[PDB]
């Protein structure tokens, strides 16, 4: 949620990247929150 | 046990050395199959795996290591990274060949690009003349 | 072992911290002093010292001088950024016979 | 002044926000504060790299330092002009195509003059390198005409 | 081929009983020092990954792999960088662009 | 001496039956009794008991020092609404105080500690022009600060220099 | 959910008495599926698949060869559901 | 820098007094505290006393080296409990810290060369003495000979520059410029091997896998930064030969870092993957140095400092799991979240720092080093996008496969995480997220 | 209820409590010093340079902590120059 | 204490083909009455070929496996709790010896449970000594 907050409130490309990479990383982590190989491959796909 | 003690040796070139190499790797003599020494080959290493994946192996067998689907002293496949459950491994075999999916997708994309950019110069429009704006000096009239 | 031992654990049985595995006294000094000289000093007091550091690299002074030079140059006809490093009358401008064939780079 | 209930609610919330902070400033912060004086730091003019000799290094340091300081001063000149253009864009929200065109003209002229003085020197820009650039540029505008016309 | 499957099954049963004896040991667990049960395949895989160079010979297949894998993209990429920068440097030093219409002014 | 595990020796006792495929294949009846006794062992009749020493070791004295005035408020209102209901009132008073302190600190910083022209590194607020509808003061209105130097002043026009 | 061995026994005998190729009489937990009853090799696949769609897990082929009576069917279901009472 | 050097010189006799390991760590963190309070440095050379002084570049490099060596004592506790020559190890760390401070505080280039070659000896001692495998002898010999074979003709280059100019001072050498090819190759090839180019990296994974964590961190966090700081000193007076010969090094160092990034996807060793990760990001550093733009030098110095911090932090994690699982690989160390759940937070907070992590200094170094490469040419865009995409493809595979999934089911009982390890991981990550608030001390060295 | 098998989190909680203790033990004298400098001795006020006055090297800075650091601890820019 | 054997019979192959064909058939047809009608149709198709000999049975088995590969559904229905489903191994249970590495103050929350655990450690070391020897 905090990464989403920063990504909306930012005009600059550099701070949109700050929101963007954090949103992608926590989205990857909560895809791979389940401990199995399907969610593992899913997190690899969404991370790339 | 270190890297100098347990190590792939030279290419066997002998049936007796092939039998001793199969006995070294806990691999049955019929099972052992060394890499061809073409400069990029692996001397004294079995060629194992190399199917459509490690995911093709049955999960209902009581493996000693279920996270890799292997037994205890079963030797590791040579390209174990590329054929692992992460990358490029499937449970069932694929329905078509590899060129069919790309061919159908690129055919659909070529058709949609051609149809869209052929119809780019002819666009639908309502019967409306022009949007009216007050720039200084229009002298524009109504129909009253 | 019994359930009375686990319900009332012993002081003498201590889970060791990462520093010293021989004496309990040596852990409870090393953790405190290592947390003092790293977290309190270097990362809090050092960060407070850096937060109120002076303009060692001239950046606030350069901002003030930027406002002042834009104040004076807008008053006169001199442009806001000078295109030349010095005045062109001080440039000697050697002649083409003096140069001959010399590489001129722009 | 309370035209709408939303504006009256915003005025009330702004007053509740505004009250204790100005009380804490005017009652606590503004008393017990001493009146000290700090000054904007002023620099003399060291002699430029034109008057410096080839073997002299005590004066190349002063010329390089004033070249670095003038580069810094022109950097916040261009930065302040860019913030003037951006404040023109925000303040004239539906009409920034008319009001900000002269400010954009001064900003483009400042960027052109900044690149004429400091451009292509690199990371290691001495006072010697900018002077050699200016000499070669003035030689090129003497012989071949202005830069970008041709030849 | 059935006796080959039976011999492989007997070897797999022996290795399975060895794994069940060694992986579930009280006394090896009770020392407190962590580690791994003795697996030959992981050690052979590690030393195959490390000590691979001694089975490498100069062969036209290996030379072709090293040529079109590493050296050839380096050669075309260096040629493309040199050609683009030589054309842009000739344009920049001839005088065909102005100081106000020039890309990447760092400003 | 130091014990990372206590005096109790580390070992596995669940056996091979925790894997899914080792139960569905054939197994010993004594192994079945061991698995049944293991599953009956893992059931707990009561929850975790409250110990004071773990709470004392997991509470540095500074946190107890700045939590004690709210702990007094929790202890007074404990028998009136119960322990569980009064802890919500204790928790959402201190967090309301944190939110009020943060809002007033941000208001004071953004009102009197703005990015002035004398420094770089403040939160430089740039505001847009408010709209003017009919019914507002001075409805026929041109935008002010139309001089070029008035944009992005940051307090330079009021400077003593 | 919560299971016991009598519930598994009642479920298995209920769905076996719902099967029409087997008669409801002469059905016991110790009865063999092959020679004691009239089911062939292919009807055992239908019995195993009925076990799969009832108990919610699929059964492999070698485990289908291992199961020959309702008693080890109950033992096989109780192994995965881990009741053991 | 006489007070710091004499502080460490009288910190030398604490090695011979027994039970004083943590006292040496405490006083070295006190040195880092004092050096935090010594910041007043700008562009030129300040605090000049007996050929010693620093600019902002050298200030940041000494501060990074002091932080890495104090963490290295905190990291190496297996020396203390086993009593595995802790006095000799402490003396090696303090002497190597003196040599790295002295090669960074050098006002003339020949002290930089002399203490730069002097710093190879305690690192070789750490490799040959405090490793764990029989290939220690293959490791320190590769390090010593790959450094020395290219660093010996650079001495001839140094004496050629001295005869031509007459001095080794970095400001007096800035005025001159040279048009000699072999002088350029001598003054560049030693730094091109010391910080690994793709064609000459070989010694790096051999030196990293074999080395002890107190020995891998001084190879990852610093001592590749000697080969960047050397170019930051040398490229100032060889600009014309660099414009003649940059494109081959930029092409090699941009194709490597894609090939190197594809290597890490096909490797199973945990310490080797970070060893090749040091090649790929300092491939970006090497590409950004030889473009002589101002943003290139500033972002290069930023990514040197921040990449040193995150690579030393990543090599901290590869020894915590190694001493608990006996041997490190991807296969043994698969899914350590169910074993150490609190270690996984630092695992992701430092593996994300290896790629572009949003509030860290790694991103700020990377966002400005891409600027110089894009402004250099547009052909480089194709092999930069693949480079960063494959970079976060491999460095997320590290955390991904080591910290997620089914357990190994063949491991024995090991100790859990301790207060020392979490404090060790904290002081690698929170400096990466706290120095961004004053990044101008790590951006502007000019 | 059922006993969930989990690793020991005593060490992580003890590390968090020790880190919070030493962060607060740093911040509280820092907060006291910052409040004493901002309240009791106050910041400086900008003024023009007098013609007969040459200002000292610590009088070019606004905050009293920066003035203290430049006057006592750090060397001047003139000395290094 | 038996493991499955890697040999396969012709009866095993026909049974596996029948089970996989019915799984593909119920993945194609959602409703139960239509699935039961098609299951009786497939039963008749597999019952018509029982009277053939071994070679024609092997050829028909290979043709049926090839045709089932041709008509296989893109998303077959599988049980999520079993292997191959989405909900397979949702959580990973660590081995119990991490409970051996708790703090004694953390062990004080379940003292009866840890005393019972010590009793089962004595029982397990007795069981391991009488099963796998010394
Ligand atoms: C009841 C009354 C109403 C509620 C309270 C109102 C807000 C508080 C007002 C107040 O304290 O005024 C006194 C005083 C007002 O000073 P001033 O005259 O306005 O300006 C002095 C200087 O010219 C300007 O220098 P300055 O340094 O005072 O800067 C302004 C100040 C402004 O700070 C604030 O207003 C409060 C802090 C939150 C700001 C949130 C912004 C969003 O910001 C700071 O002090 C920055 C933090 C200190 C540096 C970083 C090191 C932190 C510790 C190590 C880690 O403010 C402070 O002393 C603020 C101290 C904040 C840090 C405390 C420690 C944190 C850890
Ligand atoms: C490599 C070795 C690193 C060793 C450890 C270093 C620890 C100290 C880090 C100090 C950096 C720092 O934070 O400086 C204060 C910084 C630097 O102070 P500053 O505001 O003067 O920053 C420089 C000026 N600008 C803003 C233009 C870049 O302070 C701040 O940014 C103010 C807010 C601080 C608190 C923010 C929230 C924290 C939670
Ligand atoms: C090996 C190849 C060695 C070539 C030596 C050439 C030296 C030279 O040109 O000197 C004369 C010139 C002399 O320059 P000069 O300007 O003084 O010329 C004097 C001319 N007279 C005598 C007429 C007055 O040297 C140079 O131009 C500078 C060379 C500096 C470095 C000298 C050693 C070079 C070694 C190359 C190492 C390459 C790195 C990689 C190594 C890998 C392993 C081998
Ligand atoms: C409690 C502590 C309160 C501290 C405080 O008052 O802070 C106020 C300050 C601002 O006030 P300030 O900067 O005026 O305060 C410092 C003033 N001096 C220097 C005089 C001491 O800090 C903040 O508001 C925090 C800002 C954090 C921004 C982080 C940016 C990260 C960007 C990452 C993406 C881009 C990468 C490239
Ligand atoms: C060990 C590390 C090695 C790193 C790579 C080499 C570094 C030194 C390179 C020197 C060559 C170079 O860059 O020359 C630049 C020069 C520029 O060209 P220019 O001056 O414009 O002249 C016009 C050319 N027609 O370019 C030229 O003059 C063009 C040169 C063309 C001939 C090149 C011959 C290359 C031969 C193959 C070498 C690579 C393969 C080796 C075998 C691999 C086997 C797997
Ligand atoms: C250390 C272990 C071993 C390492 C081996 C790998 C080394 C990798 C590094 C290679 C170094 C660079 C090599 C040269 C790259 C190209 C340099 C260059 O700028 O070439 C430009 C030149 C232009 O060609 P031209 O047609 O003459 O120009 C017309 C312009 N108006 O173009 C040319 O001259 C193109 C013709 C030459 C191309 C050479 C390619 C060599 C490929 C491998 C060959 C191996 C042996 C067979
Ligand atoms: C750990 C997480 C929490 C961190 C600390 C957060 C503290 C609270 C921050 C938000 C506070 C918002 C409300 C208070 C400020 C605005 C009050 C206000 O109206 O002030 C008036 C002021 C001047 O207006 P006037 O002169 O009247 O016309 O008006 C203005 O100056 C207009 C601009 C107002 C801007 C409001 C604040 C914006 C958010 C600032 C965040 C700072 C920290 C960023 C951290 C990023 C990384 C996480
Ligand atoms: C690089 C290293 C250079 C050589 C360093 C030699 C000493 C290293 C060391 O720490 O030795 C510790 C050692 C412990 O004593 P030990 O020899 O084991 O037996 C006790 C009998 N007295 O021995 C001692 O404590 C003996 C101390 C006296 C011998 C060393 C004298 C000083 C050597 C130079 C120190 C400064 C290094 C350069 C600056
Ligand atoms: C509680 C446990 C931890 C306590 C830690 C206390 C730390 C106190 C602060 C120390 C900061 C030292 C920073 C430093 O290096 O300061 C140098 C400075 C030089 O002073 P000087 O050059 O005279 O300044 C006038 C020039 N304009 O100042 C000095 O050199 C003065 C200090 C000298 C110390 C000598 C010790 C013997
Ligand atoms: C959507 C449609 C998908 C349909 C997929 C299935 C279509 C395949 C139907 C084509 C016909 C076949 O493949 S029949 C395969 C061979 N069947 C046989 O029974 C082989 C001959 N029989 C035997 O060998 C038998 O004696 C045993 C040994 C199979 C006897 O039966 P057991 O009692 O099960
Ligand atoms: C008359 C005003 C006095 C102000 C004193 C401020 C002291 C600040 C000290 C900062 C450095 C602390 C290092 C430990």
């Amino acid at each position: 949620v905090l990464s989403m907050m920063l990504l909306i409130i930012s005009p600059n490309l550099i701070s949109i990247l700050l929101g963007w990479d954090g949103l992608g990383l926590v989205s990857y982590c909560l895809v791979i929150y389940f401990q199995n190989i399907k969610s593992y491959n899913a997190g690899m796909l969404t991370a790339l | 046990g270190w890297n100098k003690d347990y190590k792939p040796g030279p290419y066997p070139q002998t049936e007796k050395e092939r039998l001793a190499a199969a006995k070294k790797y806990y691999l049955l003599p019929e099972e052992y199959k060394p890499y061809a020494d073409d400069g990029l080959g692996y001397g004294d290493y079995p060629k194992l795996g190399y199917g459509l994946g490690v995911e093709a192996k049955d999960s209902y067998y009581p493996w000693d290591y279920p996270e890799h689907k292997r037994n205890q002293h079963e030797p590791i496949s040579a390209d174990h990274d590329l054929y692992s459950e992460d990358r490029w491994s499937q449970a069932e075999p694929p329905r078509y060949s590899n060129a069919y999916y790309f061919a159908c997708f690129l055919g659909v994309m070529s058709g949609c690009l051609a149809l869209y950019y052929w119809l780019d110069d002819k666009k639908m429009y309502r019967p409306v003349a022009a949007k009216q704006y007050p720039s200084p000096g229009v002298k524009h009239y109504t129909f009253e | 072992l019994t359930t009375e031992d686990f319900a009332n654990p012993s002081p003498k049985n201590w889970q060791s911290y990462g520093f010293d595995y021989k004496d309990q006294v040596e852990d409870r000094k090393a953790t405190k002093s290592t947390f003092f000289v790293t977290v309190t000093l270097c990362l809090v007091w050092g960060s407070f010292y850096w937060a109120y550091l002076p303009d060692t690299q001239f950046r606030n002074w350069a901002q003030r001088e930027g406002f002042l030079e834009l104040r004076r140059r807008e008053l006169a006809g001199v442009d806001l950024v000078s295109p030349n490093y010095v005045d062109p009358a001080s440039i000697t401008l050697p002649s083409d016979e003096d140069l001959g064939d010399t590489e001129i780079i722009i | 002044e309370p035209r709408s209930p939303m504006a009256s609610f915003a005025e009330s919330v702004l007053n509740v926000i505004d009250g204790p902070i100005t009380w804490f400033r005017e009652s606590i912060v503004e008393p017990n504060q001493q009146k000290q004086n700090w000054y904007h730091q002023r620099f003399r003019r060291v002699p430029t790299i034109d008057q410096c000799y080839t073997d002299d290094a005590v004066c190349r340091f002063e010329a390089d330092q004033q070249f670095r300081r003038d580069r810094m001063v022109d950097n916040e000149i261009v930065n302040i002009l860019r913030q003037r253009f951006e404040d023109c864009t925000l303040y004239e929200a539906p009409d920034h195509m008319v009001k900000c065109r002269p400010l954009m003209d001064q900003y483009e002229k400042a960027t052109e003059n900044w690149f004429i003085k400091y451009g292509d020197l690199g990371g290691y820009a001495n006072a010697k390198t900018a002077y050699m650039k200016q000499k070669h540029r003035l030689i090129w505008e003497r012989r071949h005409g202005p830069v970008g016309s041709g030849m | 081929e059935q006796e080959f499957i039976k011999r492989k099954h007997e070897a797999t049963l022996k290795l399975r009983q060895e794994f069940l004896k060694q992986s579930s040991n009280p006394y090896r667990h009770a020392t407190g020092e962590g580690g791994t049960v003795f697996d030959a395949g992981l050690a052979r895989f590690q030393a195959m990954r490390v000590s691979n160079y001694e089975h490498f010979k100069p062969t036209g297949k290996s030379f072709r792999t090293g040529l079109f894998a590493v050296v050839l993209p380096i050669a075309l990429y260096a040629w493309a960088l040199k050609a683009e920068r030589d054309g842009r440097e000739e344009k920049y030093r001839t005088g065909q662009v102005a100081y106000k219409d020039r890309q990447f002014k760092f400003i | 001496g130091a014990s990372e595990t206590g005096g109790v020796k580390p070992m596995v006792i669940a056996g091979r039956m925790v894997r899914e495929r080792e139960r569905l294949i054939g197994m010993s009846p004594e192994e079945r009794a061991w698995r049944k006794q293991w599953l009956k062992d893992q059931e707990l009749h009561h929850g975790p008991r409250k110990v004071p020493a773990l709470e004392l070791e997991l509470n540095n004295p500074i946190k107890r020092f700045y939590r004690a005035p709210l702990d007094k408020v929790c202890n007074v209102l404990e028998p009136v609404l119960g322990f569980q209901r009064a802890y919500t009132v204790r928790f959402w008073t201190g967090k309301a105080l944190l939110a009020l302190t943060g809002i007033y600190a941000g208001a004071y910083y953004f009102k009197y500690n703005q990015n002035d022209w004398t420094r770089k590194g403040g939160w430089r607020v740039i505001h847009s022009r408010k709209q003017c509808v009919p019914g507002d003061e001075g409805y026929p209105k041109v935008s002010d600060r139309s001089a070029p130097s008035d944009y992005a002043a940051r307090g330079f026009n009021e400077s003593p220099l | 959910p919560p299971l016991s061995l009598k519930l598994i026994n009642e479920r298995v005998l209920l769905v076996l008495k719902l099967y029409d190729k087997i008669d409801p009489s002469k059905l016991n937990v110790e009865s063999h599926f092959i020679n004691d009853l009239g089911l062939d090799s292919l009807d055992h696949v239908e019995v195993i698949m009925a076990m799969e769609d009832e108990f919610g897990f699929e059964i492999p082929d070698s485990d289908a060869e291992k199961l020959l009576k309702p008693a080890d069917i109950i033992k096989y279901v109780a192994d995965k559901e881990d009741v053991y009472e | 820098m006489l007070k710091i050097i004499f502080f460490l010189l009288f910190l030398i006799p604490f090695c011979f007094i027994n039970n004083m390991y943590w006292m040496v760590q405490i006083m070295m963190f006190f040195i880092s505290f004092i050096f935090l309070l010594m910041n007043n440095f700008m562009n030129y050379w300040s605090e000049i006393s007996y050929f010693l002084g620093c600019d902002m570049l050298s200030y940041g490099l000494i501060l990074l080296s002091l932080w890495i060596c104090s963490l290295m004592l905190l990291a190496s506790e297996m020396i203390n409990k086993h009593n595995n020559y802790k006095n000799l190890f402490l003396l090696n760390i303090i002497i190597l810290l003196l040599l790295l401070i002295l090669t960074f505080s050098s006002m003339s280039l020949f002290m930089f060369y002399l203490f730069f070659e002097s710093s190879l000896i305690p690192t070789l001692f750490l490799i040959l003495g405090w490793g764990y495998q029989p290939e220690r002898l293959q490791a320190g010999l590769y390090l010593l000979f790959y450094t020395l074979l290219v660093s010996l003709p650079m001495l001839i280059g140094i004496f050629y520059v001295m005869n031509k100019i007459g001095s080794m001072n970095f400001y007096l050498m800035n005025n001159f410029m040279f048009n000699y090819d072999l002088l350029y190759f001598c003054l560049l090839c030693a730094f091109l091997v010391k910080m690994p180019m793709f064609l000459v990296h070989l010694w790096l994974p051999k030196a990293h896998v074999e080395a002890p964590v107190s020995g891998s961190m001084i190879l990852a966090g610093i001592m590749l930064k000697l080969g960047g700081y050397g170019m930051l000193r040398v490229i100032s007076f060889l600009q014309l030969m660099n414009l003649k010969y940059s494109f081959v090094w930029i092409s090699i160092s941009l194709v490597g870092g894609v090939l190197v990034s594809l290597v890490c996807l096909r490797q199973t060793d945990l310490k080797a993957l970070i060893a090749y990760s040091s090649v790929a990001h300092m491939g970006i550093v090497l590409s950004g140095l030889l473009t002589m733009t101002y943003w290139g030098l500033c972002g290069s110095y930023t990514l040197m400092i921040a990449h040193g911090l995150c690579s030393s932090g990543l090599f901290c994690l590869a020894n915590v799991s190694y001493e608990r699982l006996g041997s490190r690989s991807m296969l043994i160390n698969k899914g350590l979240l169910n074993f150490m759940p609190s270690m996984t937070l630092w695992w992701f907070l430092l593996s994300s720092a290896n790629m572009a992590a949003p509030p860290t200094l790694n991103l700020l170094g990377e966002i400005s080093l891409l600027n110089s490469i894009v402004s250099w040419s547009w052909i480089s865009m194709i092999l930069l996008s693949f480079l960063s995409f494959f970079s976060a493809a491999y460095t997320l595979y590290l955390y991904s496969f080591s910290q997620h999934g089914k357990l190994f089911s063949g491991v024995y009982s090991f100790s859990s995480g301790k207060i020392r390890e979490y404090l060790l991981m904290l002081l690698h990550w929170l400096p990466l997220n706290l120095l961004i608030l004053k990044s101008e001390s790590f951006m502007l060295w000019l | 209820h059922q006993m969930i098998i989990k690793p020991s989190r005593f060490q992580w909680d003890k590390f968090k409590d020790l880190l919070h203790f030493y962060v607060m033990l740093g911040v509280i004298p820092v907060t006291a010093l910052v409040l004493y400098a901002n309240i009791f001795v106050g910041p400086a006020q900008l003024a023009e340079i007098p013609e007969g006055y040459e200002p000292k090297h610590w009088e070019y800075e606004k905050h009293p902590i920066s003035r203290f650091i430049s006057r006592y601890i750090l060397n001047s820019d003139q000395q290094n120059y | 204490a038996q493991v499955p054997l890697a040999i396969v019979s012709h009866k095993r192959q026909v049974c596996s083909l029948y089970k996989r064909a019915l799984r593909n058939l119920e993945s194609w047809y959602d409703r139960r009455n239509v699935y039961r009608y098609r299951a009786v149709q497939l039963r008749a198709r597999f019952d018509e070929n029982r009277s053939k000999d071994l070679g024609e049975g092997i050829r028909l088995l290979a043709c049926g496996q090839r045709e089932l590969f041709e008509t296989r559904h893109f998303q077959p229905r599988n049980f999520a709790n079993s292997a191959g489903g989405c909900a397979f191994e949702r959580e990973v249970i660590p081995p119990d010896w991490v409970l051996d590495y708790w703090h004694p103050l953390e062990k004080a929350q379940y003292p009866e449970y840890f005393a019972k655990r010590e009793q089962r450690k004595k029982e397990f070391v007795t069981w391991w000594e009488k099963q796998y020897g010394k």
